[PDB]
RNA sequence: AUACAGUGAAACUGCGAAUCAGUUAUCGUUUAUUUGAUAGCAUGGUAUAACUGUGGUAAUUCUAGAGCUAAUACAUGCUAAUCUCGACCCUUUGGAAGAGAUGUAUUUAUUAGAGUCUUCGGACUCUUUGAUGAUUCAUAAUAACUUUUCGAAUCGCAUGGCCUUGUGCUGGCGAUGGUUCAUUCAAAUUUCUGCCCUAUCAACUUUCGAUGGUAGGAUAGUGGCCUACCAUGGUUUCAACGGG
């Protein structure tokens, strides 16, 4: 029932009163997903304080994916689009270089797809398959080729699925966790363990290889073709020391 | 008048406007109307009236219909209001029967306690038929396997009258005698599907015995052949014609259920009827059954080649032919090996039988069998 | 813990119980009638209890003859008897089969009328048979 | 054995089909709980029951896989077993003599000797202070 | 007391069920098509 | 706005009211709430609140009496209808006579759940299912038991269309409810280590449970949490056991 103990990447200071805004229930876990409330005032700064945060939400006038959602607490946190059809925007919310949710600028056709990593895959009732993926949206009716650990195309308009993308060498991937996190580039090896400690391993320029669990990490594509445009121009974050001297050299 | 019935029933002075109560007792008349008569008949005495027999007669009815619970519960409060000698053993029975706590052990156990004394049949029936009436989603399912599978705890002519009783409201013996039936009724004809549900139900509860009544069994006949009849006298519109496809269906799986069966000890010398009643729903389309699933046209036939009685019957109509034709069907579908089977069956049980007509058909089986039974690329099961 | 039950024989009366997070179970008292099933070829049927005749822990409950898991009961037989004669054409396992003119058949409660309410047999064939008429002879 | 007890012993549910003939009156229900075993003789041809073991009974093994070596075997199929670690102490700064006591159920899977080695996993909770099982010796 | 709008709320949870339905039942035979494509495949 | 239509006190209903520390598993439990999927009678009766009155009582948020009247309060209760095989036609991307098939909740018993031939392009048949490290897992079929669960007797804004103008049949946005599964949030246990000084504390626990195994009961469940039955264990000089 109360707060302040808060995750430090939500760019929270200690002198804005003692609490903090607990996260309600919602698709994400708590640890990962920032509220419409710390969206809203303090990290772009559209309104004040949670009255007028209050106001803009219950103007029908924010959509998170597709829909009005009218909660300040309500955790849409990684991989979703938030649009505003005022301010003419989409931000689909990723993390970034140093760990925190970096917003993006989508236009609409890229802002009609979300996708999501599976968590699990059974058979649900009277037959039918069944599909969850990272924010509880339990799906029916997959194409049959289906992994874990594997990422689907959410047409996010309706909610069925629209491209399918498998996973293997050669393909990429982003993390969401760890020390390493907010980092992508798969071209290493595959290793697998049992137990896990597993991770599809992860490319540099200079062959840097980050190995974390394999539950962290997700699709975002293949070479050349993200299914995102990427934050700050394709944030691998070489060096502060290698960013001064390309600083000096250029 | 609903007031004025109200009114007679709350002053309970019988036999004082006793004129026309047998005839509003044998008349129609609203339900709002038929309880608060109930009510009132059950409040008087009917020791002696107008006619007492009569107004226990159609309280029989009324517990038979009843629309299964309220006036059940009534007409048993009436019958109980009767003279009930020898029923105050069976009093729980009856009160247990007519509520709906009927625990179907129950009432068919404190009948057992108030037994050898045979004064709970007519009782035991209209709450048989209670029971029965009831009608659609689940609930009506699970009360509806409990009764016909605990009502097999009765007497062997005590079933036989329950069915004599199904038998009664569409029976239609004196419509169907002279050539067919002729006239129509929906309600009447929902009623013969429920005959026909409550006697496949008592014949998969007890398919040895099957205590065959042969009025029931040719209301059945009669039932089937206004089916046929509806058939031929299609009603386009057809809400008529789906429910006579719905009853039709049932029917002859119905009746391809108790003939086989009971299959030894019934289907009495009277076999010629049901003969023709075959025929005139072959000659529509004799080869209308050419599945796999083919549901009890196969059936009986292949049941009469089974059984070497009923030969006689079969080649009394030229219906050997009619199952060698489905059978050699040029793209006949997976019942083709239930017809070589039926082959096998009528070869040594009509080409070891009697030579004026079961020879006969056993002649026209092998020479359907000869020029017929060319493609034998079945290429499935080498068993 | 809770109360005891111990559920008896005859006349139907269950307390309406909710525990621990929804889950409703149903405290049955004095069972009355029983669901059995025919082991090897699967019919089941509404069955009425007469007794219980073993108890695996305790023969206070072979005293009392109190309802509960695991207690080898003998039955009624006419049910089972009049599909056995209704359906079969026949009218007739050995052991099975001469358990049949003693009005008793032999079988095992596995729900709990304490936690679930039911009433459950399986009428015994092969190894039990075998096992629990050495029961039988262990106890006489 | 079959029996040490006034009541019946026997792998519930998987039960033979009592009408046809097998030679074997109850399948002998195989399983493996996990850890990359392969599945034991004992269990494929063995005649014991034991609710509590993990290869026929309905136990699962998961967690916390240690070893030890077997001291006391006294018990009804649970043994205690000595996880010989040595400590470390700030005040002297050197290594001491330190066990601890772990008891685990025993499977009669392979025989139960004073003195082995075993390697014991995580269990739901078979007793009242017994929380491991044996997986193998 | 009965209403015009009551029946059209009758109505509407009518239309809502055997739309569900007519859209639930189809949905089953577009991923069968799936299905047989890749039976026809392997 | 001759049912109602604005605000609306009161009241009912709905919702909410040694810290141990690090530390794994819950294939041992439930999972309120959020979120996402998810289920082919023109609509009946109680039994009452506020209120109107009669009082007691020094008095209490004390009350009894009768007259009243509401539901998303309590307690009952319903509509053929669709998917297969489709011989034939007339060419089909159909329409067809009809041989057929029919939810869910609880419980048990199962059962399933393992080298040629070529129009060189193509074919000529090859195996049934979702997995984890792991299953009596997920799921499907029959049989009945259900002191018979649910499958909407609900509400706000507009109220548009089809024309056979009935007073028909339809139709939008969303508020509540509700079956199951998942998610989310939780709880309650569970694996491994630790803290206060001590041998002027060396034996401690099977007293009226001590410690196991088998059944049963309790359990939301794994589980002496307990019962009986079978066994006589288990801890300890390692600083245990007891005390500061």
């Amino acid at each position: 029932l109360k707060r302040l103990a808060a995750p430090h990447h939500w760019l929270l200071d200690k002198l804005s009163g003692c609490y903090a805004p607990r996260p309600s229930a919602g698709p994400h876990k708590l640890r990962e997903s920032l509220p419409l409330i710390v969206f809203l005032r303090n990290r772009l700064k559209y309104a004040l304080n949670g009255r007028e945060v209050k106001a803009i939400l219950m103007q029908r006038h924010v959509k998170v994916d597709g829909k009005v959602r009218t909660d300040t607490t309500y955790p849409a946190g990684f991989m979703d689009v938030i649009t505003l059809d005022a301010t003419n925007e989409n931000f689909r919310l990723v993390y970034d270089v140093k760990g925190r949710f970096a917003v993006h600028r989508i236009t609409d056709e890229e802002a009609s797809y979300k996708l999501g990593k599976v968590k699990k895959v059974q058979l649900g009732k009277k037959g039918v398959p069944y599909v969850v993926t990272h924010d509880g949206r339990t799906i029916r009716y997959p194409d049959p080729n289906i992994k874990v650990n594997d990422t689907v195309k959410i047409d996010l308009a309706s909610g069925k699925i629209t491209d399918f993308i498998k996973f293997d060498a050669g393909k990429l991937v982003y993390v969401t966790g760890g020390r390493n996190l907010g980092r992508i580039g798969t071209i290493v090896h595959k290793e697998r363990h049992d137990g896990g400690f597993d991770l599809v391993h992860i490319k540099d320029s200079l062959d840097n290889t980050f190995v974390t669990r394999l539950n962290n990490v997700f699709v975002i594509g293949e070479q050349g073709k993200p299914y995102i445009s990427l934050p700050k121009g394709k944030g691998i974050k070489l060096s502060i020391a290698e960013e001064r001297d390309r600083r000096r050299a250029q | 008048t609903y007031p004025i019935l109200i009114r007679n029933q709350a002053l309970k002075v019988m036999l004082s406007i006793p004129q026309v109560a047998e005839n509003h007792f044998v008349d129609i008349a609203p339900f709002v109307y038929n309880d608060f008569k109930t009510y009132k008949d059950e409040e008087d005495m009917e020791n002696e009236r107008v006619i007492t027999g009569s107004w226990t007669e159609v309280d029989r009815n009324v517990f038979l219909k009843t629309l299964s619970k309220f006036k059940n519960i009534k007409n048993v409060y009436s019958a109980t209001e009767l003279h009930d000698h020898l029923m105050v053993l069976l009093g729980s029975r009856n009160t247990d029967v007519q509520k709906l706590a009927l625990d179907a052990l129950l009432a068919y156990k404190n009948p057992t306690l108030n037994k050898y004394r045979d004064n709970l049949k007519n009782l035991l029936d209209d709450t048989l038929f209670k029971d029965e009436i009831t009608t659609f989603l689940t609930e009506n399912g699970s009360q509806s396997i409990k009764a016909e599978d605990e009502k097999v705890v009765m007497p062997y002519v005590l079933r036989i009258f329950f069915g004599r009783a199904q038998v009664p409201p569409t029976s239609g013996q004196k419509r169907s005698r002279k050539i067919a039936v002729i006239s129509v009724l929906p309600n009447f004809k929902k009623p013969y599907i429920n005959d026909f549900l409550s006697l496949a139900s008592e014949r998969l509860d007890y398919n040895y015995f099957f205590g065959n009544s042969h009025q029931i069994n040719s209301s059945k006949a009669t039932l089937k052949t206004i089916r046929r009849m509806t058939g031929f006298v299609n009603i386009v519109n057809s809400t008529l014609s789906v429910l006579r496809t719905n009853f039709p269906l049932h029917t002859n799986s119905v009746l391809q259920p108790l003939i086989y069966s009971i299959a030894m000890a019934y289907y009495v010398l009277d076999t010629e009827s049901t003969e023709e009643v075959h025929l005139r729903k072959m000659a529509s389309n004799l080869r209308q059954q050419g599945l796999k699933c083919l549901s009890s046209v196969f059936e009986f036939v292949g049941n009469t080649f089974d059984w070497s009685t009923s030969m006689e019957d079969i080649y009394a109509v030229v219906v050997k032919p009619r199952i060698s034709h489905f059978s050699d069907e040029n793209l006949q579908q997976p019942s083709s090996l239930l017809r070589l089977f039926l082959y096998w069956a009528h070869n040594p049980s009509l080409y070891q039988f009697l030579y004026y007509d079961e020879f006969a058909t056993a002649t026209a089986l092998m020479d359907t069998i000869s020029n017929q039974h060319v493609k034998e690329a079945v290429i499935g099961p080498i068993i | 813990g809770r109360q005891p039950a111990n559920t008896k024989i005859g006349a139907k009366r269950i307390h309406s119980v909710r525990t621990r997070g929804g889950n409703k179970k149903y405290r049955a008292l004095r069972i009355e009638t029983g669901n059995f099933s025919w082991a090897s070829e699967g019919i089941s049927k509404k069955t009425r209890i007469a007794g219980v005749v073993y108890h695996p822990s305790n023969n206070e409950l072979v005293r009392t003859n109190t309802l509960t898991k695991a207690a080898i009961v003998q039955i009624d037989a006419t049910p089972f008897r009049q599909w056995f004669e209704a359906h079969y054409g026949q009218t007739l396992e050995s052991s099975v089969e001469s358990q049949f003119s003693a009005g008793r058949l032999y079988a095992c409660i596995s729900s709990r009328p304490g936690q679930s309410g039911r009433c459950d047999g399986y009428i015994l064939e092969g190894e039990e048979l075998a096992f629990y008429l050495r029961r039988l002879t262990a106890k006489k | 054995t079959v029996q040490s007890e006034r009541a019946f012993q026997k792998q519930p549910h998987i039960f033979n089909n009592p009408k046809v003939k097998t030679s074997k009156r109850t399948k002998r229900w195989y399983k493996n709980a996990g850890l990359g075993f392969k599945t034991p003789k004992t269990a494929i041809e063995g005649s014991y029951i034991d609710k509590k073991c993990p290869f026929t009974g309905l136990v699962s093994i998961r967690g916390k896989i240690l070893t030890g070596t077997v001291v006391s075997t006294k018990m009804h199929r649970t043994i205690v077993i000595r996880r010989a670690y040595l400590h470390y102490i700030p005040k002297y700064n050197r290594y001491e003599k330190r066990h601890k006591n772990v008891p685990v159920h025993v499977s009669p899977a392979f025989r139960v000797q004073v003195g082995d080695i075993v390697t014991v996993g995580q269990c739901r909770p078979i007793s009242k202070t017994v929380r491991f099982n044996v997986v193998k010796v | 007391l009965v209403t015009p709008q009551r029946l059209q709320r009758k109505r509407h949870q009518r239309a809502l069920k055997v739309r569900n339905a007519q859209a639930q039942r189809e949905a089953a035979a577009e991923y069968a098509q799936l299905l047989a494509k890749r039976l026809s495949e392997r």
